């Protein structure tokens, strides 16, 4: 209602996410995903990452493990419950249990 | 620091121990509060990993119904990309109240526009629309799954500060009341036994001029 | 000496008087006066006084142990709610303690200056709590029926819609002796029955 | 006077005796036959009985010292199996939280109305402990080794598999020597022992 | 009598002496010569000398002052601290509790009979007081109006830019008036106080 996810991973997961039914050109005419090819880099990750933490209206963030991994001391920087961050699978890359900040809070939990 | 810095006296026993069994319901009722919101944390973190698990499985799904589609469709990644204006998946804010707090969850609602009806209409469609319908699967369990992990990150944030004030209580309070109280009753009893030396002592004095006669 | 039961005059004071009406030094500090204790005083005079209330009044006892009821609900509750922050407030808790803050804020003080609070005759102490107390029992009758079977009633409601009623309620206590007669008093009281009841069957 | 060990005549008795064997109503509330506290209660007499015990036995004083560290160690690790679930932790802890639970299902407990478990031969007590720590022995040897070589053997593994073994264990409380002869006794127990050398061997 | 201010012979005493200097065990357990308690001693001859120290130095009221309150606030913080655990700090009550550790840890504490710290004069006294309240003043200052504005001054962020200068402060004790002349004395501290100055505008 007012609330809209937001995805960051290959060309084949964003586009399979917009098919899902995500995205949307707001006022400013921004959209809510990232593109991230093998030309980008890792700055430019991490500066999309924080403008749309700083956009309160997303609510819920999506990425691949691999990048999820690439970006890992930054994404842990960043503590709350509000922002939600989820890591899911890839092709190449299955997803990892061993690998995941929700569960590093549940340390030795198993 | 030490004792609670009172005069003894014998109302201040009394008053001493009602603090003891205030404090000792304060501890009862913070650590019932303690147990029950563990409780909870186990039973969502298991059901975390269960959606977790299938979660995976439904993606796989999904990545092949995309493999599948390049075949038959070829590719139209720019066409999907380069189109966004609106979104067909909303989400909404709501709160579920367990243990006497507030757990914020969302409501996954589907939003009735409509932006990639009519792509693909003569090269063919039917693989994109089986992979709609998947990854609209998918999108449903991922919202449920951020749902509970940011309700969990919240118990187990409760679950800290709860066991934090358990903690500081047990650690400090009890302790000191009880050496003030002991402290208390010595005072008592070296007050009394002085007035016992002192009547004995009149007395024996009485005794001594009595005996004269 | 020092506000406690040490002295061995009191204790023996206490073991032959009937009645005893200790006062509290935490109320008195708040200049709640009069400064009554209700929860260590006693009077081992209720039982006799049975036969000249079925004799005249026949209504009194059933009011005055119900609100001694919920005087001792509401002190138990005290530390509870303390503890928890105010938050857990179920709906019988809340019902409960306004209903037995008002009792004590309103109904269980009164000023020697005014010429209204300078005597409260039985009547008037009968019609008081009779009123206070059929509005407390209708309101959680409401609430308990409607809780069952849909939209269970909360405070706000019954707020909003009996705001009216409730200040009526707290002002029965200036209903002044000298000026309005019996008649006139206890024609008020009804009157104000008959308007929580009107207030009450509108939002049942 | 109420449990307080807090009396001079209790401090000064504790002060002179040598031997403590604390009591607890708790425990007889739990339906724990006799009532010992296993952790308040002390000797000092161990030193004398050295020259005895090495002249009879040469076991009671390791399995003692064994069993006492035994059970010290789950009262310590009880609590952070309350934080786990009790249902994870290493293996090694695990078997020892199962021996702990042996010991005391078993061995520390008497009937004083079965007939045959009202007196136990102090020899048929150190054979019983010897059995039960060998067999405890043998066991985190296992795990230890296969831990690091191949196929690290779990409780689970061990007790479906020797599920028998424990069944022995648990009966072995009931011999009756009133009835039953010394010499059978020790002869079922020796046979037994090699049955779980031989059952062990066979697992690795 | 064994600590116990109540007994009659201090009881007396206090009554008739005029400067108090009341001791503490918990410090003479940390070592900490003299164990003075700094809250319960009093003087009644502070008035009685601002004319003789005004004739004389006249940079001290301040100081004395400042001093003052700055152990009483960490004193009134010190319990609210420790109940929440001493992470929900204002950067002010931060400053504040570290240079009240400073000053407890290179003003109050003393030995004498450690070579250099066998006598301090009150000159030297007064300097050393009059460093370290510059260094409250300036440190304050500098984290409180950058606060407002940008890039906030942290703890962290001036303790790791002159960690070393903080050990200067530490030891500035290690003098020994008896050899080295009083101007030595004096010129070190002056050039220390630029030096800490500097560092100061070097993030400011």
């Amino acid at each position: 209602r007012g609330k809209l996810i937001a995805v960051i991973g290959d060309e084949d997961t964003v586009t399979g996410f917009l098919l899902g039914g995500i995205g949307e050109l707001n006022k400013n005419r921004h959209p809510n995903f990232l593109v991230v090819e093998k030309d980008t880099t890792i700055n430019e990750i991490e500066d999309t990452f924080r403008q749309f933490l700083n956009r309160d209206d997303i609510g819920i963030i999506l990425i691949n493990q691999y990048i999820a991994e690439m970006v890992r001391h930054a994404l842990d920087a960043h503590q709350r419950s509000i922002p939600a961050v989820l890591e899911i699978p890839s092709k190449e890359h299955p997803y990892d249990a061993a690998k995941d900040s929700i569960l590093r809070r549940a340390k030795g939990m198993f | 620091k030490d004792r609670i810095e009172i005069f003894p006296s014998r109302m201040a026993q009394t008053i001493m121990k009602a603090r003891l069994k205030g404090a000792q319901t304060g501890r009862n009722l913070l650590k019932k509060k303690s147990d029950a919101l563990t409780l909870r944390f186990r039973q969502i973190l298991k059901k975390i990993i269960e959606t977790k698990m299938l979660m995976g499985e439904v993606m796989r799904e999904a990545a092949f119904s995309l493999a599948e589609a390049k075949f038959t469709a070829g590719d139209f990644s720019t066409t999907v990309i380069q189109n966004v204006n609106k979104a067909q998946v909303k989400i909404r804010a709501k709160k579920d109240n367990v243990a006497g707090v507030t757990l914020p969850v969302f409501e996954h609602y589907h939003e009735g526009t409509d932006s990639y009806e009519l792509t693909g209409l003569a090269r063919g469609g039917e693989q994109l629309a089986k992979l709609k319908r998947n990854y609209a699967k998918a999108v449903e369990l991922l919202v449920e799954l951020a749902s509970l992990q940011t309700s969990f990150v919240t118990l187990d944030e409760a679950i800290k500060i709860t066991n934090r004030r358990v903690n500081a209580i047990e650690h400090v309070i009890i302790p000191r009341i009880e050496r003030t109280l002991a402290y208390i009753i010595t005072e008592l009893d070296e007050r009394e036994r002085e007035e016992f030396y002192r009547l004995k002592k009149i007395q024996e004095k009485k005794k001594i001029i009595k005996e004269k006669f | 000496p020092g506000g406690d039961f040490s002295d061995p005059v009191t204790s023996a004071t206490l073991g032959i008087v009937q009645v005893f009406w200790g006062l509290d030094k935490k109320l008195a500090q708040r200049k709640h006066f009069p400064s009554v204790n209700w929860l260590i005083s006693y009077s081992k005079y209720m039982r006799a006084l049975d036969e000249y209330y079925d004799k005249h009044f026949t209504e009194f006892v059933p009011l005055r142990t119900k609100a001694k009821e919920i005087l001792q609900e509401e002190e138990d509750l005290a530390e509870i709610v303390q503890l928890v922050g105010k938050a857990s407030l179920a709906e019988t808790d809340k019902i409960t303690l306004e209903v037995a803050k008002l009792i004590k804020d309103d109904f269980l003080q009164q000023n020697g200056y005014t010429p209204y609070d300078r005597f409260c005759p039985f009547y008037k102490t009968v019609g008081m709590l009779s009123n206070m107390i059929s509005f407390y029992d209708m309101a959680r009758r409401a609430v308990e029926t409607t809780a069952q079977s849909d939209n269970k009633i909360t405070w706000s409601i019954i707020r909003e819609h009996m705001g009216e009623i409730l200040y009526k309620l707290s002002s029965m206590k200036f209903k002044d002796p000298v000026k309005d007669g019996e008649a006139k008093i206890k024609a008020d009281y009804a009157q104000l029955l008959e308007d929580m009841q009107n207030a009450f069957r509108s939002l049942e």
